[PDB]
């Protein structure tokens, strides 16, 4: 069993040309707010994305790189460091057994599990 | 920042 | 009759595992192919002329060299900023704008 | 409402608001009974703390008789004014949405 | 004169007040922005059919409060030059700012690993 | 997250990954328990 | 943001220069910062202290971890280095992998600077050209002074 309601109690009655005079919008107008909801939409992840792809082009450009082949030598700027800026050691602080810890220092990092 | 200073200082209403 | 019937339909499903994986397989080719041009002989002769125009052209300019190395900021441009930017500080009397500098 | 593409739309001078608005302000000595109406819708963003391209102050939409629009960055309240105030700030510039609050509860009297 | 001159490189006039007041009262006046540290420097440029042409003189505005409608009665149009697209790129550039920090901890992280295992000395 | 990273938020993303993953070392605790 | 907009607003190619001034003035000022601070004796004397801590440590964990790492793989003083100079301990291989690693991060400036700024109107490439090789130089020399 069920109970019987008129459709036309429920479907709402409207006078499209008893409105105000720009209460109802046209089609360019329907379509200008579909291209705003749109952009409001993707606005700030296009953003995010140019401001990621720019840091991304200059990694990829630092890795097409890939070492030091096609680089010549270059006398302004050795890869020591201390032959660039005239660094050595003096007379104190010289230990007789402190080169036993260099030895270790060089096999602490030339990777060698001995030790 | 001395050069940009006068600028900056709008941010707190002063001279 | 079936056994081939069978072996079509995995055929289709395996070329839809195919289609689900167009995309990275094609990157794939296209970094080998990359890597491809790396490697030949040309590339080897390539770099090697590279060199030669580099030793070519470090001949012909060790002035313009040794002025951007050693000349441009050290002897030319930070001695005048320092002036200038000291002078744009310190207070219009003369024990700071001339004496103290 | 929607908010527009601000990127994309016709602006004007808070100054102009500001006269604008002086203009169609009964209370005001520099009032007049022939001026259009103004539609003015006044804009908050919401995305300020999330992601970029958030603004402070307020926008303000301004449409005409014509029905086209134009808009005004009321950002920067300029000087800081009581709500029965009647004077310009005396440097053009100086025009944020103090002023023309001002104006806007004065022209409802 | 404008006949006994050599043309070099055109810079900006100097108004003081009044000039610029009368200016703006004959309907010349086309353009004005407002700069400086105190917010009372102009740039103003005129129009084409003003005497002259179309030029850019410098005027600052001793305090009198009404400018603002004498300038707005002539059609003058003050502007700004912060246009949404400068605002925009400002935006961006904090946006790259934000992520500087994380790219260069990923980079320096893979340099390391790639000078130490994957492109070492040959010996 | 993409838009704004940070480290309280990483922190507390590998907090709640664990949580949902191997916060079942919740329940190590036991299984070592019961040797204890 | 407000200080950006800032120097946006207030102050032909002008906001772009006053951005790379203070970003550049912001970067020396925290440089400068640091080495004028690590230019004392005493804090050096901290930093050296700190460093043979550090390396001890290291070494510990390094013995224990690779032990138990190779164990998993059959499964399946003080006082002679505080006392002495620290060059004389250390390496230089170290130093050639720290100063690699440095020039190996930012030896693509120049490029980056350019292709950024670039899109009488290039008239200004020479000074482009010369901002980005002066630049890269001035990043070198600082890892040098430091
Ligand atoms: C003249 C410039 C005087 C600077 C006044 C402005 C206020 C400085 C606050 C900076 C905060 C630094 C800090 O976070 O404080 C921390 C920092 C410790 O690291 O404090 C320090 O130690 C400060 C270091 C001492 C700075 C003195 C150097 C200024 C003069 C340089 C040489 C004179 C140049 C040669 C003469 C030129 C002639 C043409
Ligand atoms: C790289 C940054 C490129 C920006 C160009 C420097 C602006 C100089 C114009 C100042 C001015 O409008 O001139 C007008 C001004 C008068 O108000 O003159 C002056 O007194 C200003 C002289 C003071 C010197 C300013 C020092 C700037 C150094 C900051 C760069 C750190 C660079 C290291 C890399």
């Amino acid at each position: 069993r069920r109970e019987a309601i008129p459709a036309e109690l429920l479907l709402v009655k409207e006078d499209p040309s008893k409105l105000p005079a720009g209460v109802l919008q046209t089609r360019e107008q329907l379509k200008q707010a579909q291209r705003d909801i749109n952009w409001a939409g993707k606005r700030e992840q296009v953003f995010a994305a140019v401001a990621a792809g720019w840091h991304l082009a200059s990694f990829a450009l630092n890795l097409a790189f890939w070492g030091v082949e096609g680089m010549p030598p270059d006398r302004y700027w050795p890869t020591s460091p201390r032959i660039r800026l005239q660094i050595r050691p003096g007379r104190y602080g010289n230990m007789d057994g402190g080169q036993r810890v260099y030895m270790d220092y060089l096999a602490r990092s030339e990777g060698v599990p001995l030790n | 920042l001395a050069l940009l200073t006068p600028t900056l200082l709008t941010l707190t209403g002063q001279s | 009759p079936l056994t081939r019937a069978v072996l079509a339909v995995v055929r289709v499903r395996e070329l839809l595992r195919a289609l689900l994986l167009l995309p990275f397989s094609a990157v794939g080719g296209a970094v080998a192919a990359w890597q491809g041009l790396f490697n030949s002989q040309r590339y080897e002769n390539f770099l090697m002329s590279e060199g030669e125009r580099i030793w070519a052209w470090r001949n012909r300019s060790e002035n313009e060299r040794w002025f951007w190395e050693v000349f441009a900021w050290d002897r030319l441009i930070f001695p005048i900023l320092v002036i200038v930017a000291w002078e744009y500080l310190v207070p219009n009397h003369l024990v700071w704008a001339v004496l103290a500098p | 409402e929607v908010e527009p593409d601000w990127r994309s739309l016709p602006a004007m001078s808070p100054a102009e608001l500001y006269a604008g608005l002086r203009a169609r302000n009964w209370t005001s000595a520099h009032y007049d009974p022939a001026a259009e109406p103004w539609r003015l819708q006044v804009f908050s963003c919401d995305y300020k703390h999330t992601g970029v391209t958030g603004w402070p102050g307020y926008r303000v939409v301004v449409t005409s008789r014509g029905g086209r629009r134009r808009w005004v960055d009321l950002a920067e309240e300029g000087e800081l004014v009581q709500l029965t105030e009647q004077a310009p700030p005396a440097s053009p510039a100086d025009i944020g949405y103090s002023h023309v609050f001002a104006q806007l509860y004065q022209a409802y009297e | 004169s404008v006949k006994t001159a050599w043309r070099t490189q055109e810079v900006l006039r100097e108004l003081s007040y009044t000039q610029l007041w009368a200016l703006v009262g004959e309907g010349h006046v086309a353009r004005v922005r407002f700069y400086g540290p105190e917010k009372n420097k102009v740039m103003a440029t005129t129009r084409a059919s003003a005497p002259g042409g179309e030029r850019l003189c410098k005027v600052v505005l001793p305090p009198d409060p009404e400018l603002l409608d004498h300038l707005v009665s002539n059609g003058v149009v003050v502007d700004t030059g912060v246009t949404e697209d400068d605002r925009l790129r400002a935006s961006l550039l904090v946006q790259m700012l934000r992520y500087t920090v994380p790219f260069m901890v990923i980079s320096g992280l893979f340099w390391m690993i790639h000078t130490w295992i994957l492109d070492p000395l040959p010996n | 997250f993409l838009m704004q990273p940070s480290w309280d938020a990483v922190t507390g993303a590998i907090r709640w990954g664990l949580e949902r993953s191997g916060l079942p070392e919740l329940r190590a605790l036991r299984d070592s328990l019961l040797p204890e | 943001s407000a200080i950006i907009k800032s120097i946006n607003n207030k102050t032909s190619s002008e906001k772009e220069t006053m951005q790379l001034l203070l970003m550049s003035s912001s970067i020396l000022l925290h440089l400068c910062a640091i080495i004028s601070l690590v230019s004392i004796s005493q804090v050096r004397c901290f930093v050296k202290f700190h460093l043979i801590l550090l390396y001890k440590l290291s070494n510990v964990y390094n013995a224990i971890l690779n032990q138990l790492s190779n164990k998993l793989q059959k499964n399946l003083g003080f006082l002679v280095e505080w006392s002495s100079d620290f060059i004389t301990i250390i390496p230089e291989n170290v130093d050639i992998y720290i100063w690699n690693v440095f020039s190996k991060i930012y030896r693509t400036i120049p490029l980056s600077f350019i292709s950024t700024t670039l899109g009488q109107k290039m008239v200004a490439f020479p000074i482009l050209l010369s901002l980005s090789h002066l630049l890269h130089r001035r990043i070198l020399y600082l890892f040098d002074t430091l």
